[PDB]
């Protein structure tokens, strides 16, 4: 190698802290795209309500029931 | 949320009685159809009003950022 | 303005002090029909002057909920109320051990129901009351839509300028 | 100034795009400031005692001007509420808004900085940028031309050609003559805005091309009338024919392209029953011609500027569009009669 | 705008829009009236039909009509010095 | 309405301060900060009292750009003290 | 409202009784005996310094420019004492809507204390050295804001009360391993005289040493915690003081052990070297709540 | 009260000055470049301040690309500080 | 019309309405084409080159650029004048009351002397 | 006692008088600390937790601190008394009397104004805001977001790249 192997040990010797400035900040962009865990965090952010939920008038509707615990809508129960 | 709107009606009724007592002789203010020209929706209204009388209750209700208990 | 009557609605409003109401989330499960119908009325019609009749049933059902806890299993309810007020606003932190004494006594009755996760917005309508679809605030469309004709221009003979 | 100079020049180009494509009143304030931070380095370049004075005078007269615009933006929150660049609504807000625009375009009471700033640039490339910067606040005026009170916009147009028509007479500095040629042409800009929004932007198309051709003819270094005088006999003689043609078009003369904006300015104004105002526009236009007339006497007459030093080597300047655009600047009378519609 | 935006959108400028949270504007009831009136070209250019709806919108933000009303009540309450005045609160 | 009446009067004082000069040049850049300070109060109150939520970010952006002119124009002030002895509006060569 | 006086008077005593710690603990580092003659172990000396400087010691000003010089110690002591108010503790006095924003604001305004002192002297000889002292504080406040945000973006809002609740089982030193090292160095820039050093003159001592305790406490909130316990305020009060005292020893450790870094190479440690490192960790701390669910 | 808490500290600070005052009776322009860069970086910090308090309701995927973007350009501004800053 | 009501904002040419048919070998296009040739004559006056007419053969670029841009520019001219007339005729048809007709008269006029 | 914001607005103008008047950049600089710090209270009283403290962080603890350098870099002239100078005292007295004359008209409610808008009283109506929102409350409670306004983030970052590059090129 002309740039991979040559410009690595010299960077560790001369100005060694500059290695960390490119490696840590670089991997900070790569990791949130390839690793399959980021999709879970987006769901809980949207599920947690900030304001009170609005009630709609019932006229031929599916997956919608009363306020009591029943199998209706989505309702998040991901990981305990 | 109902406790908010129950207080808003009661505060307006005290203001209506004060307007009838103060305006009697000279002023031709009848207080009808409210301040709004449309008069169909009707906003908060008592956000600015909240009864002019008694400053001790008015200062605590309006200012929330000050002191902050 | 035309305000409501001096008698208004609901005789002797609210049970007692705050935090007590925040301590029990079982108020969501039991007595939901008057709460949801008031909610459905108020978002359709923004005025408090029209949907105050449904709000009268809300405060009346609120007294019905608290009286049932005061009659049966009062000892775990009072101990849970002292726990929540001793701390700041943790609400559920450092009070879960005393929460175990609660619900267990209520489980003997049919009153006990857990929220588990979330409401996820429930839709229910039965009373309706005048349906209510169009009210808003606007009275007129104002001059309607502007007149626009489509026929596609051919060529238009002669330019407007002096040089043609 | 290596590669990054192009990037600094690109931010002025991108800065106007923010002003062009906008719906928010604070977004154009950002767009104006994109120009503020990017013209000053090109105003300095070589760092001169005259350049330091010009850049500070360019900053203080323009930064305070844009700050008056932000007041009118905030009155649009107090009154009418909405943040849209469609209408000004309030007459109270329009008084501070139009005066802020007059600080960049109206010029009639705000010309004072122009003859000193334009002279203060050490380079010919900086002269183009001031004639290109005037495109930016014109896009704002084209958006909010209704509601604004015409009594204090047309005064900014009438008085500007008066001070522009007198302010170039006692000037020998070549940069200073072109500085007052701006104010003279800016009167025609702030006259079509009340009377029909079209052709106001075409006035820019004629003006900017005509001014960009002018300074690119001065790529062979000239700063005074006497320095442009020694050009016919010592330097290139065929080059001065194009300088003659561009200067003749700068004033109102029919066989040239520069008369073609002056057509519709009066035409649309006369349709609105006004005769006494366009008459005053035509008489003051004669005063504009006089500066170009004296400057064509460096190209036509002998004037005796021979000098001992002579150039034999061929001149190689930048010249980006100094060959294609002067042909449009010399003759476009027959070429553009129906082209008024094509612009807007 | 002198040049309009196509395909891609970067606005969120006008009042009564998709808010950051579920929380709505203070004048949102009057905000909807002005949008629904001036959606057509021949309404704001004419500026005669939407005169009633704009004045109610102007009443919301400035509160000038309510300020002058409350001014008359507060002055008359101060005017009743050594006279019959209502007190209950 | 009432609070706006005082800060608009404070705005006019800062406006005149820009237009006034006696010997020193530093006052203008100090007044440019004050002008943006007075505009910051006027912008915040209109969005805070009459809720917007989306538009509350706009004065934060305005806060950033206020400093941009008060640094890049402030940098030119030092360049005057490099060419001349001290900064003076009285000390100018251009005609 | 009596508690404000119960957070100024014992605090002014803490700055006074520092004089024992600042040369006895520093003394045993240098194998010398500190205070011994004055008191039983020198406990009478800290209060004796107050009687010496306040009452008897007179003034000789260089020029005394009307308002200044007699205004700079008010800004010095005032800003140092107001920093105690937003502090979370077991329970805070008048808890702000946002905590750490008030903490960074009053520290950034504390730069004025060394600025007005430079303007007090008429001579050019003093102001060049005064501006150099401003540069030591102004530069490190850039990074101080960055390292703060990375801790906040991990867990909790700006409120200081929420920062105690998030540290329930484990300390924040372990997840923020390189960031904890930064707070040992960055805090020393604010007139601590360990990496770099520059009547009313005595009042500056009472203000500068006050900030030393302030940075010791603030590091023991962002990185230390151990336990909360709302039911028992007794257990938290003792355990918090020991953790803060251990950081006070480390502040006096750098003052004795290590020489000055030079003013020019202070701008080579920071800016050249620290600013690329802190932002790279800030880049890492943006991705952390997105990679794994971590939102307050 | 916040007003009562702040004013008590300043009034006691003023009193300490009077004790010492009343009782007894018998050049280089290279510093400027550092100061300017402080202001320009802190404004990027001001834009990056909301992050822990903002990211609660908004979508993460739309924010992730934009949040890092400000820090990248904050490093590019420091990258221009490496091409000869000076002796400082 | 200045403001768009039916026409789409920001267009490359028109695209909403294409049916108009552009001019083929027009006298207007010939004048713009002449200016393209004229720009390739005065360019040798700037950079001193032998013969304006019989010099460099990079003149073809100057003629083509004026024709290509000019053809698009004249296409907008025919389009904008058509829309201007289309909205004009539609205004008379929809309103009717605004327009008035008068034909055939026998009115006396004042005669001039000398 | 009755008013909270109205008292702070008077002190806001009081600090601003030393700007139309010319009391040198030392004493004139001191005005922005007085007017700024009190000016935060005007913002904070109606709400805005984040935006109210931004004045302390940027305008007070950043903007004027850089202005502290420039006073020493250019025109220091050893700080002088702002009372002995001619026309400076005249501009200061006329500056305050333009506002303090209006303060006397606040009594008996209505005051004379150059603008068309009336002032009246507005003590309880000064805030003019109801409770409305509860959880994640206030419009300024979630003041800034990177979402929706994506275009604004790019240009602000672009403008701050210009500043660093340009100022380095001038010197």
């Amino acid at each position: 190698a002309e740039r991979v192997a040559a410009f690595l040990k010299n960077v560790w010797a001369k100005e060694p802290v500059l290695v960390a400035s490119f490696a840590i900040a670089g991997l900070a962009v790569i990791l949130p795209t390839l690793s399959p865990y980021t999709k879970y965090s987006l769901m809980i952010n949207x599920x947690x309500x900030x304001x009170x939920x609005x009630x709609x008038x019932x006229x031929x509707x599916x997956x919608x029931x009363x306020x009591x615990x029943x199998x209706x809508x989505x309702x998040x129960x991901x990981x305990x | 949320l109902q406790a908010e709107k129950d207080r808003r009606v009661l505060q307006m009724l005290r203001e209506n009685l004060e307007e009838e007592a103060t305006v009697m002789k000279d002023x031709x203010x009848x207080x009808x159809x409210x301040x709004x020209x449309x008069x169909x929706x009707x906003x908060x209204x008592x956000x600015x009003x909240x009864x002019x009388x008694x400053x001790x209750x008015x200062x605590x209700x309006x200012x929330x950022x000050x002191x902050x208990x | 303005e035309l305000p409501s009557l001096e008698d208004l609605k609901v005789q002797e409003v609210k049970v007692s002090s705050s935090v007590l109401k925040a301590a029990a989330h079982h108020y969501g499960a039991q007595c939901d029909k008057p709460n949801k119908e008031f909610m459905l009325c108020r978002w359709e019609e923004k005025d408090p002057r029209r949907c105050l009749e449904e709000g009268k049933l809300v405060n009346q059902c609120a007294l019905e909920f608290f009286r049932q806890i005061k009659r049966h299993c009062a000892e775990p309810f009072t101990e849970y109320w002292t726990c929540i007020d001793y701390s700041g606003l943790q609400l559920f932190r450092r009070c879960r051990k005393q929460q175990a004494q609660f619900d267990e006594c209520v489980l003997d009755k049919x009153x006990x129901x857990x929220x588990x996760x979330x409401x996820x917005x429930x839709x229910x309508x039965x009373x309706x009351x005048x349906x209510x679809x169009x009210x808003x605030x606007x009275x007129x469309x104002x001059x309607x839509x502007x007149x626009x004709x489509x026929x596609x221009x051919x060529x238009x003979x002669x330019x407007x300028x002096x040089x043609x | 100034n290596p590669i990054i100079f192009i990037i600094i020049l690109l931010t002025i180009m991108l800065g106007t795009i923010i002003v062009m494509i906008s719906s928010h009143w604070l977004l154009v304030w950002i767009g104006f400031e994109m120009n503020m931070l990017a013209i000053i380095p090109i105003m300095m370049k070589n760092h001169n005692p005259r350049a330091t004075e010009a850049s500070t005078k360019y900053f203080l007269t323009q930064s305070t001007a844009s700050m008056l615009l932000m007041m009118a933006v905030i009155i649009n929150l107090m009154f009418s509420g909405q943040w849209t660049v469609m209408k000004l609504f309030n007459p109270m807000a329009s008084m501070l808004m139009t005066m802020a625009l007059a600080m960049k375009l109206g010029m009639a009471p705000f010309h004072f900085w122009v003859p000193e700033v334009t002279q203060g640039i050490p380079l010919s490339s900086g002269l183009i940028l001031l004639t290109w910067q005037k495109l930016a606040p014109m896009s704002v005026l084209y958006q909010i031309f209704p509601s604004i009170n015409l009594n204090l916009i047309l005064t900014l147009s009438v008085l500007s050609i008066l001070i522009g028509g007198w302010g170039g007479l006692n000037q020998t500095q070549l940069r200073k003559i072109m500085a007052y040629s701006s104010i003279a042409h800016m009167g025609w800009m702030t006259a079509v805005l009340p009377y029909n929004p079209t052709m106001t932007l075409l006035n820019l198309i004629i003006y900017i091309i005509m001014t960009s051709t002018m300074f690119t003819m001065f790529m062979a270094n000239s700063t005074t009338t006497t320095l442009s005088l020694s050009h016919t006999w010592n330097k290139t003689p065929i080059m001065t024919v194009l300088i003659l043609a561009t200067l003749l078009s700068m004033g109102g003369l029919p066989p040239l392209s520069g008369f073609m904006p002056k057509w519709m300015i009066i035409q649309e104004m006369t349709k609105n029953n006004s005769i006494i105002l366009p008459t005053f526009m035509a008489i003051t236009a004669l005063l504009n011609l006089y500066f170009y007339m004296r400057l064509t006497y460096s190209t036509t007459l002998t004037m005796f500027p021979s000098t001992n030093n002579m150039k034999m080597k061929w001149q190689f300047p930048l010249m980006k569009k100094m060959t294609f655009l002067p042909t449009m600047v010399v003759l476009s009378t027959m070429m553009l009669p129906l082209t008024p519609m094509l612009s807007v | 705008q002198k040049r309009l935006g196509v395909d891609l959108d970067r606005w969120m400028t006008i009042q009564s829009a998709e808010q950051p949270h579920k929380i709505p504007s203070r004048c949102h009831a009057f905000e909807k009236e002005w949008i629904e009136c001036a959606h057509g070209i021949g309404s704001i250019r004419a500026e005669k039909e939407c005169k009633i709806e704009f004045e109610d919108f102007r009443e919301c933000l400035l509160r000038q009509k309510t300020m002058k009303r409350l001014h008359a009540i507060r002055r008359q309450r101060e005017k009743l010095i050594k006279e019959g005045k209502y007190t209950p609160p | 309405s009432m609070v706006y009446m005082n800060i608009m009067m404070a705005f006019t004082v800062s406006l005149v301060g820009l237009l006034m000069y006696r010997s020193h040049l530093m006052s203008s850049l100090l007044c440019l900060e004050g002008m943006m300070l007075s505009l910051f109060v006027m912008a915040a109150l209109t969005i805070l009292n009459s809720h917007f939520t989306l538009a509350s970010m706009m004065p934060i952006i305005l806060l950033v750009f206020a400093a941009c002119e008060a640094a890049l124009g402030l940098s030119l002030l030092v360049m005057v003290s490099n060419t001349y002895g001290t900064d003076y509006v009285q000390n100018l060569n251009l005609l | 409202m009596i508690n404000i006086l119960m957070l100024i008077i014992p605090i002014l005593l803490a700055v006074a009784f520092l004089t024992l710690v600042e040369r006895k603990v520093l003394g045993y580092m240098q194998l010398r005996k500190g205070p011994n003659v004055v008191g039983p172990y020198g406990l009478l000396q800290p209060i004796a310094d107050a009687i010496k400087l306040f009452i008897k010691e007179p003034l000789r000003p260089a020029t005394s420019s009307a308002s200044m010089f007699i205004l700079a110690p008010i800004m010095a002591l005032g800003l140092a004492l107001t920093m105690w108010i937003p502090l979370p503790m077991p329970y805070p006095l008048i808890n702000m809507n946002l905590g750490v924003l008030f903490m960074l604001a009053m520290s950034s305004l504390a730069v004025y204390s060394i600025l007005w002192s430079g303007w007090a002297s008429n001579s050019k000889y003093a102001l060049i050295g005064a501006l150099r002292a401003v540069a030591q504080t102004i530069s490190y406040e850039v990074t101080l804001a960055i390292i703060l945000l990375s801790v906040l973006l991990m867990s909790g809002s700006f409120t200081l009360s929420t920062l105690i609740t998030t540290q329930e089982q484990m300390w924040l030193i372990l997840p923020a391993w390189p960031l904890a090292m930064m707070w040992f160095i960055s805090t020393l820039a604010e007139t601590n005289r360990a990496p770099f050093d520059l009547g009313p003159f005595a009042l500056f001592f009472m203000a500068e040493y006050a900030n030393i305790i302030m940075m010791n406490i603030f590091t023991a909130i962002l990185f230390l915690g151990t336990s909360h316990n709302p039911h028992m305020p007794e257990l938290y009060t003792i355990n918090f003081t020991i953790k803060s005292l251990l950081l006070t020893m480390s502040f006096l450790w750098i003052r004795a052990s290590y020489p000055r870094f030079r003013y020019d190479q202070l701008m080579h440690l920071l800016w050249k070297n620290f600013l690329p490192l802190t932002l790279a960790l800030c880049m890492w701390h943006v991705s952390l709540p997105i990679l794994t669910s971590g939102i307050p | 009260n916040l007003m009562l808490a702040l004013l008590t500290n300043f009034t006691l600070a003023t009193l300490l000055v009077i004790i010492a005052f009343w009782l007894p009776q018998l050049f280089s322009m290279k510093f400027f470049l550092v100061a300017i860069t402080f202001l320009l970086f802190d404004l990027e910090i001001a834009l990056l301040l909301p992050l822990p308090w903002a990211s609660q309701t908004a979508n993460l995927n739309t924010m992730l690309t934009m949040a890092l973007f400000l820090i990248i350009l904050l490093a590019v501004s420091l990258a221009y500080e490496w091409t000869q800053k000076g002796l400082e | 019309x200045x403001x768009x009501x039916x026409x789409x904002x920001x267009x490359x040419x028109x695209x909403x309405x294409x049916x108009x048919x552009x001019x083929x070998x027009x006298p207007r296009l010939a004048f713009v084409g002449f200016l393209g040739y004229c720009s390739g004559l005065i360019d040798n006056a700037i950079r001193r080159r032998p013969v304006l007419l019989a010099g460099l053969h990079r003149q073809l670029l100057y003629i083509t650029s004026f024709v290509f841009v000019g053809y698009y520019l004249l296409k907008r001219q025919d389009y904008m004048y058509a829309v201007r007339d289309h909205d004009m005729f539609s205004y008379i048809k929809s309103h009717x009351x605004x327009x008035x007709x008068x034909x055939x008269x026998x009115x006396x006029x004042x005669x001039x002397x000398x | 006692m009755l008013y909270i914001v109205f008292i702070l607005s008077v002190i806001f103008v009081m600090g601003f008088v030393g700007f139309s008047s010319k009391p040198s950049p030392i004493y004139g600089g001191l005005g922005l600390i007085v007017s700024g710090g009190v000016g935060c209270g005007i913002v904070l009283n109606f709400g805005g937790s984040f935006l109210g403290l931004m004045v302390f962080l940027i305008y007070l603890g950043g903007m004027m601190v850089v202005f502290g350098y420039t006073t020493a870099m250019a025109t220091e002239q050893y700080p002088e008394i702002w009372l002995s100078n001619k026309a400076v005292l005249g501009a200061f007295v006329t500056g305050l009397l333009m506002e303090f004359f209006m303060v006397y008209y606040v009594l008996k409610d209505k005051e004379v104004e150059v603008v068309f808008e009336f002032n009246g009283l507005g003590d309880w109506v000064i805030y003019d805001t109801g409770d409305s929102g509860f959880f994640s409350e206030e419009a300024m409670g979630i003041a800034a977001l990177y979402s929706y306004g994506t275009w604004l983030v790019i240009v602000t970052g672009w403008s701050l790249l210009i500043g660093v590059v340009v100022i380095m090129e001038i010197t």
